[PDB]
């Protein structure tokens, strides 16, 4: 129930989810706690972020 | 697969005339026609006859007595039921898997009906078979590629040599054309694990309830080496079980690791018990780490579930107390603990995914199932490394596997799905419990001694008998409750010779004499020795082999009570030494061997030589390095106290290792050496009963010599 | 046609010996001999076996139990009854159409009897067949006229080409020999309306109750354009229905006329009702003439009776209220409203000639009957010009018609004549009503959801259920009583998902998923989309094809209640996208689609869109003139308000047109544009259920484009 322009992930927590699986936890706008998100894998090797409306969003690095 | 059943007779003519016209049409496409009688007649043509795929009956006669019993035996079985004008379904026919094909009673259209049955039968073949086996059968009739491996190319080179034609005509044309390498595009490669091979591994994991089952093309002895090299780097610590196999010994000799051996339980008859629950604790494992030099935290544990005899464990307690991230379950003898309600929560696959851990199972395929040799599976339940275990599989598997074994390995998994596969496990249990009741029935009513089954006093139930602490049949001193279970199909016959307290008796017959009598009729004994027996009652053991075993046991009592001769009973033993076994009878040999067991005291020396583990000096990997350099010597058996052996001692009986390659026999393991010298004296007076110990070489004087390491 | 029945075994020898002698004589001329049992056995050899033409029975045994039941089925069926010395007729055997051939019991005269049966059988063939078909079969066995069209001449050129032999050997030698044109003298010509073709047109109109009827050899789509161009000059006014066909739209684009669209009724499930009785008034039609520029008095009216779903209207009220001299009825789905008493006064042919008017009907032949494709009829009921209507028929029919379809077109009129054809029309209704009762029986007794038939609560009758105003099963508000009928052979399955008031629910499965589940067994839904399942229960659906549909419906409930996977249920859908449809079950897909319908609000954006009509700027004939000159362009779907389209929008679902070629979307038809944009969003998330609109081209980004005209 809020807008976001950048999402930060932890390197020690990203390698575990991309190898063993499960769920990922990441904060929003660099503040707050590491909330759970609906992140999945893409067919074109990307990161699609799903929300409550089943919308796609490809992540990118600066 | 060409049996068509036509049940019942309506007595009219407009319904029997289409049957007579169809009788002459189905025979043109190679189909057997059978005419069953009543309802109980058709039920016997399915359980006993598996090559049936067509059931023709009137829909307006038995719409509920046939659609319920057939559904309990096969789900995809075609039902060529003929309906009428006023025909409808039933409310009790919604939750049943059936394949009903409706037709009419039209004259002249019998030819069109025969084409529909043949096409429907072809759909049944292309459905129950996996995509890997189906593609192999279709490749023979269509795929005709040239310039490929192997060089025979479907048996072409064998048709140009006189000696090659005899080898080609033995198997068949479809046999040689099915042996193809990875030179086929529409079948994929096994090393690549793509195409048909990708869906084949996911199909077996769904049937046997696993994540991604594998198909080993070298056997069970090889699968234990690939998995062992995963959770055991060059310098770690593993928790291998004491009751290990010959293949597990070479695993410790090829990896620079420090294994820790357990202390399983045992009785006096020789039946291998299990590991107590105290060894799975955290304070017990951590205590042996400091006492063992060069050993860190254990990262792998090997558990033999079940053992060679047939005693399951309790995985509901090991997967919570044993804090090992890599627990192994050598399921090389129980490839069925899934398709039965009396086997829930007893193996590694039953249950959920344990977090932070992983379960390995090397289930043997060509042991208690139906497939070619050199076949095994790997059941992984957890999280492993992707770029680690992949390299370990290619080091023991060739680049050109034999698809004839792969097609039979996945076939055993396809034979278990549905009601047709569930009746194979439950059918062997019902035949085993019935055989257990026939022993107790022929024991009290008989007049004299009779065989006994190692089973509780109450076998009325149909489940795994737990080994409680208030019983006297198991004979295990201080056993954990709700931890050791009994295998119903593993019937353990106990010959009269010992008491219930662990001592001996005056009248007794060893199990080695009975094992030689069963081989005369063709019955091969799996395990034998002191006063115990073991047989394999898998899904391939029908009611003929079960009833034939009891008849061979009753004939041994008749030949022993009447006091017959050895020549007129054991012709194979007489040919070994006709001079010594001349005037000897069956009662003289059975009593002379029984006195040697009491004199040499076998149950006391065997029970004390297995509990005290010898002192392990170095790791088993370092013992093999000294052998390649040429630092091995052969010494006598009576001159070896304080030396390091080179091979593994496997005395028969029993069937468990004694001294691991790399251990030393000091003053603590004194009864261990006494067990080897006792078998050399009892197995040297009567021919045929020689001492069988893997590792002891026989000389020209009688004293066995072992291979040790130089100082 | 070579089945001979011999009923009743007297037991004596002087009557059974001539039967044995006749058994060996009839087989020499290719005849099958059957022996029924009792009286009920012979009755089953006629309704199910239609290739029978000989019944042999004792006249002095069953003279009243067989001459009454057989007469109710076939009238011209020969009866080879054997009489005796004291034999006579009955007073109750005078008003029955039978063909009894008496004989005797004489030895040696069995050869003369066989010649009389073959001659009598030939008389039955030369009677039930029309003279047009009789001339076609006789020309194959005896006609040898050379130098005729086509060039193959029975398949002569096919015997000289390697590829031509495969196409000739598939059908048969007698198939190509019947392919002749107007190059035959003893068969006449179809365009000349003389000879056998003259008597064929009078035979079809007499059976179907008509004055003059033709034989269209290009389907119903062509017959509608011939009649429409007969009473619609350039610049007149026609009354075409809104629920028209693809061919009916092109008729407005080929003639410069001013059409006036009606306002049919509709509900929320997508089933279109009919035209209300208020639209047929004189003040309603005359009001739309002044509002529409360039429009005179309507001289032709096109009424779709029945529609695509199968809903009969009330012709007893249209032929008195509608003041149109040329009323047309699109009877492309009811080629049988005459052979049953529950269809009187429901079509145009039923009744009499209307004074000052004429009725046109295009009864389809290959749709719901038994004939080759591309076959239609033109039923004319009135006083029309023969020299004028004949020239309009040649404008779309070639000079060399295909007699293979013409022979089957008249065959449908002969297969329904008599009591033998009435058992097929009424038989399909009885099989349809029986299937309707099997759904309600398996709905309350079941434990959970079940399919529902769009039918009233009381179906305990055999007639057309009227759509009253005090019912909730149809859901048509402001409906007129005694105007809307129901076709019993048009079972519309209503899948759960909506309520009875027209809103949405919480648990339901769309009809699009069920449509693909039936395709695996060989069942294609005629109309699917929202929550309806239309099926065709014509004469081609026997008791086998009807009961096979109920079994597939019960399997969908079992597979959905147990929560199965998509790969293990829908193999055709899994091959479209194995990556996306991997970890998906049947319950996850059924719930995600149901939420998209409620979110996008489908029943509201479809009911309001079909109610309003876009502003028709010019006539549909003028829109096609601008397309030939090249004044067309492709624009986006979101940028088209205020433009004139070039093609007809046909979105799936449902199956009715949306915007006619030549209309403009202004501010009145706002929900019309919202219906197109809603389907583009719901049909893009999950594969397989893409948007199907005949007129919207798919690009490379997702947005569809339409074809409009240049400004
Ligand atoms: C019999 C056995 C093996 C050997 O099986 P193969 O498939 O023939 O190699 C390996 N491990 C155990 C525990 C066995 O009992
Ligand atoms: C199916 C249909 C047609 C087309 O029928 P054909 O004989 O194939 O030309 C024409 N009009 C209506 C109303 C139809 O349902």
């Amino acid at each position: 129930d809020m807008e976001v322009v950048h999402i930060s992930f932890e390197r020690s927590a990203l390698e575990q989810w991309l190898s063993k699986g499960g769920e990922i936890r990441g904060k929003l706008n660099g503040i707050g706690f590491a909330q759970k998100l609906n992140l999945e894998v893409d067919s074109a090797q990307h990161l699609v972020v799903r929300d409550v409306s089943l919308q796609g969003s490809t992540l990118a690095l600066p | 697969m060409n049996v068509i059943a036509i049940l019942n007779h309506m007595g009219v003519y407009f319904k029997e005339e289409p049957i007579r016209e169809l009788h002459r049409a189905l025979e043109r496409l190679n189909f057997q026609i059978v005419y069953p009688n009543d309802r109980d007649d058709l039920l016997k043509l399915i359980e006993n006859n598996a090559r049936l795929c067509g059931v023709i009956f009137d829909w307006d006669k038995y719409n509920l007595e046939l659609c319920e019993e057939i559904s309990k035996m096969n789900e995809n079985l075609p039902l060529y039921a003929f309906a009428n004008t006023y025909s409808t379904l039933d409310v009790s026919l919604n939750d049943l898997r059936l394949q009903i094909s409706f037709f009419e009673y039209a004259l002249g259209a019998a030819e069109d009906i025969a084409n529909k049955i043949k096409q429907t039968t072809d759909e049944y073949i292309n459905t129950i078979l996996p995509p890997l086996t189906k593609a192999l059968f279709k490749y023979v009739r269509e795929g005709k590629y040239t310039f490929c491996t192997p060089g025979h190319m479907g048996g072409t080179a064998f048709q140009k040599s006189p000696v090659g034609s005899l080898f080609y005509d033995f198997f068949g044309p479809n046999t040689m054309k099915s042996d193809i390498s990875i030179s086929v595009s529409e079948l994929g490669s096994l090393l690549d694990h793509s195409g048909p091979h990708k869906e084949a591994e996911q199909y077996i994991a769904r049937v046997f309830n696993a994540d991604r089952s594998y198909m080993v093309t070298n056997g069970t002895s090889t699968a234990n080496k690939i998995v062992g090299m995963y959770s055991a780097p060059a310098g770690s610590t593993i928790l291998i079980d004491r009751n290990c196999h010959k293949s597990l010994t070479h695993l410790m000799m090829m990896s620079d690791v420090t294994p820790i051996y357990f202390r399983p339980t045992r009785n006096a008859y020789g039946i291998l018990g299990g590991i107590p629950q105290s060894e799975f604790q955290h304070a017990t494992i951590a205590k042996r780490v400091k006492e063992t030099p060069n050993a860190t935290w254990p990262v792998h544990a090997v558990i033999t579930n079940s053992t060679y005899d047939g005693l399951l464990y309790n995985t509901d307690f090991i997967k919570k107390t044993l804090d090992v991230k890599s627990i192994h379950f050598d399921s090389a003898w129980v490839p069925y603990t899934n398709f039965s309600p009396i086997y829930e929560g007893k193996c590694g696959m039953s249950g959920g995914r344990v977090e932070g851990k992983v379960i390995y199972e090397t289930q043997s395929t060509h042991k208690l199932l139906a497939a070619f040799s050199q076949a095994s599976m790997i059941h992984v339940k957890g999280d492993v490394n992707e770029e680690t275990f992949n390299e370990a599989y290619m080091m023991h598997t060739t680049t050109s596997p034999h698809y004839g074994i792969v097609a039979s390995t996945e076939t055993a998994a396809a034979m278990m799905k549905g009601n047709a596969g569930k009746r194979l496990i439950n059918g062997s249990i019902e035949r085993a419990i019935k055989f257990r009741k026939e022993i107790k029935r022929l024991r009290t009513e008989s007049d004299g001694w009779f065989f006994d089954v190692w089973q509780p006093d109450h076998i009325d139930t149909t489940e795994c008998w737990p080994l409680r602490s208030d019983s006297t049949w198991h004979g295990f001193k201080n056993i954990d409750n709700e931890h050791m279970y009994l295998d119903p199909i593993k019937v353990t016959l106990l010959t009269p010779g010992m008491e219930k307290d662990g001592t001996m008796s005056d009248f007794g017959i060893p199990a080695s004499i009975v094992a030689k009598y069963l081989d005369e009729h063709g019955i091969v004994v799996e395990k034998t020795g002191p006063y115990n027996l073991l047989f394999l009652f898998s899904i391939g053991i029908d009611k003929t082999k079960a009833l034939s075993l009891l008849r061979a046991l009753t004939d041994f009592k008749r030949a022993f009570d009447l006091n017959l001769r050895v020549k007129n009973m054991l012709p194979s033993l007489y040919r070994e030494d006709p001079e010594f076994y001349e005037n000897m009878r069956i009662q003289e040999l059975a009593q002379n061997i029984h006195k040697l067991i009491v004199h040499h005291n076998l149950p006391d020396l065997m029970y004390r030589a297995f509990e005290v583990l010898p002192t392990m000096v170095m790791t088993p990997y370092a013992a093999f390095q000294k052998e390649l350099h040429g630092m091995t010597e052969e010494v006598y058996l009576d001159e070896m106290v304080g030396r390091i052996n080179a091979n593994m001692i496997l005395p028969y009986p029993p069937g468990v290792p004694l001294v691991m390659p790399g251990e030393m026999i000091t003053e603590e393991s004194r009864p261990v050496l006494e067990f080897l010298q006792m078998l050399c004296e009892i197995g040297a007076h009567y021919p045929g009963f020689e001492t069988d110990i893997h590792g002891a070489y026989r000389q020209a004087d009688g004293r066995y010599t072992v291979k040790v390491l130089k100082e």
